[PDB]
C-alpha cells in the first residue's frame, strides 16, 4: 500500500518528455491520476491501479498515506507547499447521489459550460489557490462537460543562501550559441557525492530548505538522458543515502523556466480508456458517458539567491490547442525538488549548465 | 431531531465526538468540516491535515490512536465558532468483500452564546 507507484507515475511522465528545457511537477501529474481513481470504475480503475502498482486491497491505505504526506507540506512559513484540487462538472450531468455526498466538499463545482465557463472557472481557481487565469479560452468550448484542475505552489528559502556577490557567465549551447546569464556562486559544505550509475559518472548535490525537510537535488553528468531513464523512487532514496558532507564550490545558474506541455501521450499510455469515450468507465460518479480528451500541465520555476518559487497546474479538459517545444541542450543538469520524508517529487526539470559545470 | 444542538458559552472548549457504526472495516480517514462550505481537517490515523484557516491552536484532534471514534476540541469559543459541524468516516473493505467505499456522516449544531 506504499506510494512507490504514485511517485513513479510522475517519474515516468517526466521521463517521457522529449525535450531539454523541462520544468515538470511529477507530484501534480501523480495526484491528478490518483484522484481519478475515485470516479473511475471497471477497466479505467484497473488501469489506474496498474499504473500506481496497487491492488484493490491497497487503495484505502494508499490514500491514507497520501493524506499523511499532504499533512507534511504545510508545516512552516519560511518554506511551504500549498495544493488545491477542483472538479467542474456540467449541470446536465446526473451525478450519483452517494458520490456527490462523499466528495462535493473537496471542490466539486457545477456550472453551465456554455455560459462563460472560462471566467467562472478562473475565478474559482483564483479564489481557492491564488493563481489567476489558469485555464485559457481555447481550452473550453460549448462541448466540454468535465474539467479537473490541480494546482500546486512551492515557496522555498535556501537554508544556506547564495551570496549576492556573484558573476555573469556565458553558457554555450547550439540553439543559443552563447548566452550570458547570472550564475550564483557559493563555496561551502553540502551533502553531496560523485557516484557511478550503470558505469556513468554523476555528481549529485543537495541544497536543503529552511525550516523544512524539502531539498533541491542537483545532478550533473555527461549523458543526462541516461541519468533520467534510470531513476526510480527507491533508486532516488538510495542515491540520497549515498550523499554526505563535503566541500563544494557550487556554480548554480540563476534560472527561470516556464513550460506549458501536453501530457496526453503518457497519460493515455498509462490510462487509455480514460481518453476514450467508448471505454471510459467513471460509473462511480455518474452513469453518463464522461471522458477526458486533453491533459496539460503549466509549470514555472524561479530560482534566486534567497530561495525557489515554483508553480504548477495540471488540467484535464475536453479540448485544447498547443504546439510542442523542442530545445536541445548540451551538457545540462537535472534539478529535483523532493520531500525527504514522503519521497514526494514536487518539481523537477533540466537547465542548461555552463561549460565549466556546476561543481568545478 | 436531525441535529444535536450543543450549547456552549463564550470561552469554553467544545469537545465534539462521533462514533462509526461500521466497526469491522478499515477507516481510510476521518474528516471534519464546518457545514457552511468550510473543511476543518482531515485525519489519517495520527497525521492531521488542516484545511483553510485552521491550525492546531483553536481546534485540536484528540483521537489519534482511537479508530472507532473521531474527536476534535474547539478552544476559546467565540461568536463565529457557532454553526453546524459535520464529522465523516471514509472507510474501505478489509477483505475485498463488496468492493466499495463506505461513508458515514453526522452533523451537530454548535450554539455559542453569552
Ligand atoms: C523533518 O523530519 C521529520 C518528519 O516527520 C520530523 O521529525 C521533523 O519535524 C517533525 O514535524 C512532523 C510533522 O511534519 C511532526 O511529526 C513532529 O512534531 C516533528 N518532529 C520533531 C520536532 O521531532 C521534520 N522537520 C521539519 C522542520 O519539518
Ligand atoms: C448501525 O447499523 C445497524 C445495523 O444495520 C442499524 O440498525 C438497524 O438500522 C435500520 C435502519 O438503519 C433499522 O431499520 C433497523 O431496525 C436497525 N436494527 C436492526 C437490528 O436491524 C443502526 O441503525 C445503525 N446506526 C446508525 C446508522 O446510526
Amino acid at each position: 500500500y506504499r506510494l512507490q507507484g504514485f511517485t513513479n507515475a510522475g517519474i515516468v511522465a517526466y521521463k517521457n518528455i522529449q525535450d531539454d528545457n523541462i520544468v515538470f511537477s511529477p507530484f501534480g501529474y501523480s495526484f491528478s491520476m490518483f484522484m481519478s481513481l475515485l470516479p473511475a470504475s471497471g477497466n479505467t480503475r484497473i488501469e489506474l491501479l496498474k499504473t500506481m502498482d496497487l491492488r484493490k486491497r491497497d487503495l484505502g491505505p494508499a490514500f491514507t498515506e497520501l493524506i499523511s504526506g499532504l499533512a507534511k507540506l504545510k508545516t512552516s512559513k519560511y518554506t511551504y507547499t500549498d495544493l488545491t484540487y477542483q472538479s467542474f462538472v456540467d449541470n446536465t450531468v446526473s451525478i450519483k447521489p452517494s458520490y456527490y455526498q462523499q466528495y462535493h466538499r473537496f471542490g466539486l463545482y457545477r456550472l453551465n459550460f456554455r455560459r462563460d465557463a472560462v471566467n467562472k472557472i478562473n475565478s474559482i481557481v483564483e479564489r481557492r489557490s491564488g493563481m489567476s487565469n489558469v485555464v485559457d479560452s481555447n481550452m473550453l468550448d460549448n462541448n466540454t462537460l468535465w474539467a479537473i484542475i490541480n494546482t500546486i505552489y512551492f515557496k522555498g528559502i535556501w537554508q544556506y543562501p547564495f551570496d549576492i556577490t556573484k558573476t555573469r557567465n556565458a553558457s554555450f549551447t547550439n540553439k543559443y550559441g552563447t548566452k550570458t546569464v547570472p550564475m550564483m556562486n557559493v563555496v561551502t559544505k553540502l551533502q553531496g557525492n560523485t557516484i557511478t550509475i550503470d558505469d556513468e559518472e554523476y555528481d549529485m548535490v543537495r541544497l536543503p530548505y529552511k525550516d523544512a525537510n524539502i531539498s533541491m537535488y542537483l545532478a550533473i553528468g555527461d549523458n543526462m538522458t541516461h541519468f533520467t531513464d534510470s531513476i526510480t523512487a527507491a533508486k532516488l532514496d538510495y542515491w540520497s543515502f549515498q550523499l554526505g558532507n563535503k566541500v563544494y564550490n557550487l556554480k548554480l545558474p540563476k534560472f527561470s523556466i516556464e513550460n506549458k506541455r501536453d501530457i496526453k501521450s503518457i497519460a493515455e499510455m498509462m490510462a487509455p480508456s480514460m481518453f476514450n469515450p467508448d471505454n471510459a468507465s467513471f460509473k462511480h460518479m455518474t452513469r453518463d458517458p464522461l471522458y477526458i480528451y486533453k491533459m496539460f500541465q503549466n509549470a514555472k520555476i524561479d530560482v534566486d539567491e534567497q530561495g525557489t518559487v515554483a508553480e504548477a497546474s495540471t488540467i484535464m479538459v475536453a479540448t485544447a490547442r498547443s504546439s510542442p517545444e523542442k530545445l536541445e541542450f548540451n551538457t545540462p543538469f537535472v534539478f529535483i525538488i523532493r520531500h525527504d520524508i514522503t519521497g514526494f517529487i514536487l518539481f523537477m526539470g533540466k537547465v542548461e549548465s555552463p561549460g565549466s559545470g556546476l561543481v568545478p | 431531531t436531525p441535529f444535536p444542538q450543543t450549547s456552549k458559552k463564550i470561552g469554553d472548549d467544545a469537545t465534539l465526538s462521533c462514533n462509526r457504526n461500521n466497526t469491522n472495516d478499515y477507516v481510510v480517514m476521518s474528516a471534519w468540516y464546518k457545514e457552511p462550505n468550510s473543511i476543518i481537517l482531515l485525519a489519517a490515523k495520527s497525521d492531521v491535515l488542516y484545511f483553510d484557516n485552521y491550525t492546531k491552536d483553536k481546534i485540536s484532534y484528540d483521537s489519534p490512536y482511537d479508530d472507532l471514534v473521531t474527536t476534535i476540541t474547539i478552544k476559546s469559543l467565540t461568536a463565529r465558532d457557532a454553526g453546524t459541524y459535520v464529522c465523516a468516516f471514509f472507510m474501505t473493505s478489509t477483505t475485498n468483500d463488496t468492493d466499495k467505499v463506505d461513508y458515514e456522516e453526522y452533523s451537530t449544531e454548535l450554539i455559542v452564546n453569552t
